């Protein structure tokens, strides 16, 4: 036989017949792997990041500004990790560029702002395929090859010299085009292929190669490079695409598309998917949905990160329901880690009022003591958390360990007879007051100076234990100095000896 | 000595931890982290302690266990010494189920016996109890667990391998059977209710088959969705089947000694999580 029920602080007790309470505490083990998370400094700076406002339907926080870019995680991680270059590549990718020169008139802006995102993907991705082919280049035994490896490295400059040293001039000359979109050389560069390519008694395999990087269409053809998807990183053949391959003509994002659409990317490589849903543009949140159910390569606070930036940079378009849907998973897997805290600023980011509304609460109720710490707790209450939920889960925090400013701010009674001393009195009797249980009132009215009927009110509330009964004798003692004949008798019908003892 | 407890409870901020094993007696701890230390022992019942359940703190100090002994006894912690104050046995069996309500709804109770019955004892003004039962299973009731909402309801674990869906109904004032459901061939040892407020409504019904059906409503209207967490019978018979509030991930224990985990993915479908 073995028991388990989850903890209000989600959390597993078992059967466990080796401590000594027979169960077992366990720290449910948190999906959420992520170092810096655990770290408050970080939720600190997150915050200061945002601009919450009060809901249309309810008082309850949730996100009007969000200032969260890809690029701010990055210090937080090595520059050596492959987690390092997801975040890295996304934010070239989505992140907004700025463009810090004024300009004639904005369509320039829009072009620059194109070619400053161009070149620093494709400099990124040389640094990815760098040592790969610097490899390649190690073990070639032919120039013209290596000419082609420079090209690979998108250093055009360097395979424009190697081909003057090679005494392959014209070549040069040739390679120097590389990177200037001109249509020109493009259908003279395919021209050239096809006359090879009809005859051509024989032709270098790799001249061949580079000429078909002039044409601009290296694998969308007829001479093509696509078999070297063998020899290369799915990446490396990208890189040709990006750089050659038409660059002005279409969108960072169709050009991407249009290389996608020629290559199968492996299902479980995450940088992959990051530019299948880059070039996937008009339907990313298809992709993305598609993307959920092949792979995790994408975790739960990535997809919640991606999706948040997108949302709130007019980036790109998702449901509100699957917004909501990262949000909640992520909510939860922090709220797993004892991030509190940090689960409820996630929580905010929810679209449905309602969910939030629930959400908060239950958690800030459940978990008010924590949450009180230092300024980054306090912060934290100081998101936008409802005066009323903070100090009424703090009302109850005080009933379960056995206050009353918040109760100021059926139990009123119950805390009358916990206090059960003057100005206390007045003091609750003005809140009273100030809020406008009626017996209790004239019951003080008569305490800080119709007698007959304050006197009736306060037998009814005795009889609806122990503090009505010491409020009875505090109103017999009150009598009893009031008296020091027919009206006396009237008002006056341990205890019972007392009243023997006045007979 | 405490060779097999049969249930412990944690209250609303975890800090006080109870126990209940064969011996009868209810202990009582301190938990923190390492250490929970022994604050009390208590004896009040003739057999096993089945099961033990906190109220919401907004009712003070309340714990209603249910024993073997075929009664239910409310206890109370009262100045740090507790104190037996109040006892509901209108069940001529073996005791098996105790759970709270929201409490939203009151102070209730759900008590769910052999004798195929399950109640609903409220706490009136005078402290009193209010019983309004009813009957659930032919040849026992082995668990019962609420619902929350926002039109009342819980779920009931038959030994008839049922499992039926209760709402309250103002006309009767008992509340009204209004959806039952089949898919064990043995008795039905846990039911229970998830509290996730979300698009549909989950249940995860373990029972002796090794079977845990997961019961998925669309919504208000359309029945059920019948699905076998996993279409293989476990090593061993199934006891217990909890949710998770933040997460609705589901804890199954088994009676093969570890507590496996269940996270429903984009299938719909369920996958093991740990």
């Amino acid at each position: 036989y073995t028991f388990a029920k989850f903890s209000t602080g989600s959390m597993l007790l078992t059967k466990d017949i080796v401590g000594k309470s027979g169960v077992s505490i366990k720290r449910l083990p948190t999906e959420l792997q992520r170092k810096f998370l655990f770290d408050d400094v970080y939720l600190d700076k997150e915050i200061e990041k945002v601009t919450i406002e009060a809901r249309k339907s309810n008082p309850y926080p949730q996100i009007s500004e969000s200032s969260l870019l890809f690029k701010d995680a990055l210090d937080y991680m090595e520059k050596t990790s492959s987690d390092y270059n997801l975040w890295k590549l996304s934010s070239i990718l989505f992140d907004p560029v700025s463009y810090p020169y004024k300009t004639d008139n904005d369509q320039v802006k829009m072009a620059l702002l194109k070619k400053e995102r161009h070149c620093r993907l494709t400099s990124w991705i040389v640094s990815q395929i760098g040592p790969e082919i610097e490899e390649k280049i190690r073990n070639s035994s032919n120039e013209i090859e290596q000419i082609f490896l420079y090209l690979l490295l998108n250093d055009v400059v360097r395979a424009s010299k190697l081909a003057i040293e090679s005494k392959n001039g014209h070549l040069s000359v040739l390679i120097s085009y590389l990177g200037s979109n001109d249509p020109r050389i493009r259908d003279l560069a395919e021209l050239q292929l096809q006359k090879w390519s009809t005859g051509g008694c024989s032709i270098d395999k790799n001249i061949s190669k580079i000429y078909k990087l002039l044409s601009g269409s290296p694998f969308e053809g007829l001479f093509s490079l696509k078999e070297l998807e063998s020899e290369f990183s799915w990446l490396c053949l990208l890189n040709l695409t990006l750089c050659y391959g038409q660059i002005d003509e279409y969108s960072l994002e169709s050009l991407v598309q249009s290389h996608l659409d020629k290559f199968s990317l492996p299902y479980d490589d995450p940088i992959g998917v990051i530019f299948q849903l880059y070039a996937a543009n008009e339907n990313t949140e298809k992709l993305y949905k598609e993307v959920r159910q092949r792979t995790n390569a994408l975790d739960v606070q990535f997809c919640w990160y991606l999706i948040q930036t997108l949302r709130f940079n007019g980036t790109r378009v998702f449901s509100k329901e699957t917004s909501d849907e990262a949000t909640f998973a992520f909510a939860a897997q922090l709220e797993f880690a004892q991030l509190h805290g940090h689960s409820l600023f996630v929580s905010c980011f929810l679209n449905d009022d309602k969910a939030a509304e629930d959400t908060i609460k239950r958690l800030v109720m459940r978990e008010i003591t924590l949450l009180r710490a230092s300024t980054n707790d306090h912060i934290l209450n100081r998101l936008k958390i409802p005066s009323q939920l903070i100090f009424n889960a703090q009302a109850l925090k005080d009933r379960y360990e056995g206050s009353e400013v918040q109760n100021l701010l059926d139990l009123a009674e119950m805390a009358i007879v916990t206090s059960l001393v003057q100005n206390n009195e007045l003091k609750t009797l003005r809140e009273i007051l100030n809020e406008f249980v009626s017996i209790n009132v004239f019951e003080v009215y008569l305490k800080l100076v119709q007698e007959t009927i304050d006197s009736l009110i306060s037998g009814m509330k005795i009889f609806y234990v122990a503090a009505c009964c010491n409020v009875m004798s505090q109103e017999i003692v009150s009598k009893i100095l009031e008296k020091n004949k027919a009206k006396l008798l009237e008002l006056p019908l341990q205890d019972l000896m007392k009243c023997t003892y006045k007979i | 000595h405490n060779e097999l407890i049969h249930d412990a409870v944690l209250d609303y901020y975890g800090k006080r931890l109870a126990t209940c094993s064969s011996d009868k007696t209810i202990k009582i701890f301190e938990v923190e982290g390492e250490t929970h230390k022994l604050i009390d022992t208590l004896t009040g019942h003739e057999g096993p302690v089945w099961r033990v359940d906190w109220a919401h703190p907004k009712f003070g100090t309340i714990l209603a266990s249910c024993s073997y002994d075929g009664k239910v006894l409310i206890w109370k912690e009262e100045n740090g010494r507790w104190s037996q104050i109040a006892v509901h046995a209108v069940h001529s069996a073996s005791v098996n189920s105790v759970q709270w309500a929201p409490h939203e709804y009151g102070p209730l109770l759900l008590v769910a016996s052999s004798d195929g019955k399950v109640s609903v004892v409220e706490f009136k003004e005078n402290g009193t109890t209010s019983p309004i039962i009813i009957d659930a299973h032919a040849i026992g009731v082995n668990s019962a667990s609420w619902a929350p909402a926002t039109s009342r309801k819980f779920v009931t674990g038959g030994a008839d391998n049922l499992v039926k869906i209760w709402k309250y109904n103002s006309d009767a004032q008992t509340y009204v059977l209004e959806s039952t459901l089949e898919g064990h061939s043995d008795w039905v040892r846990d039911v229970a209710w998830s509290p996730t407020v979300l698009l549909r409504s989950y249940l995860a019904s373990v029972s002796q088959d090794r079977t845990c059906i997961i019961w998925t409503q669309d919504n208000e209207q359309g029945p059920w969705k019948k699905t076998l967490l996993k279409e293989e019978k476990f090593p061993d018979v199934l006891w217990r089947a909890s949710w998770s509030l933040s997460g609705n991930v589901l804890a199954l224990s088994g009676g093969d000694n570890k507590v496996t985990l269940w996270k429903e993915n984009l299938e719909g479908k369920w996958e093991p999580a740990g």
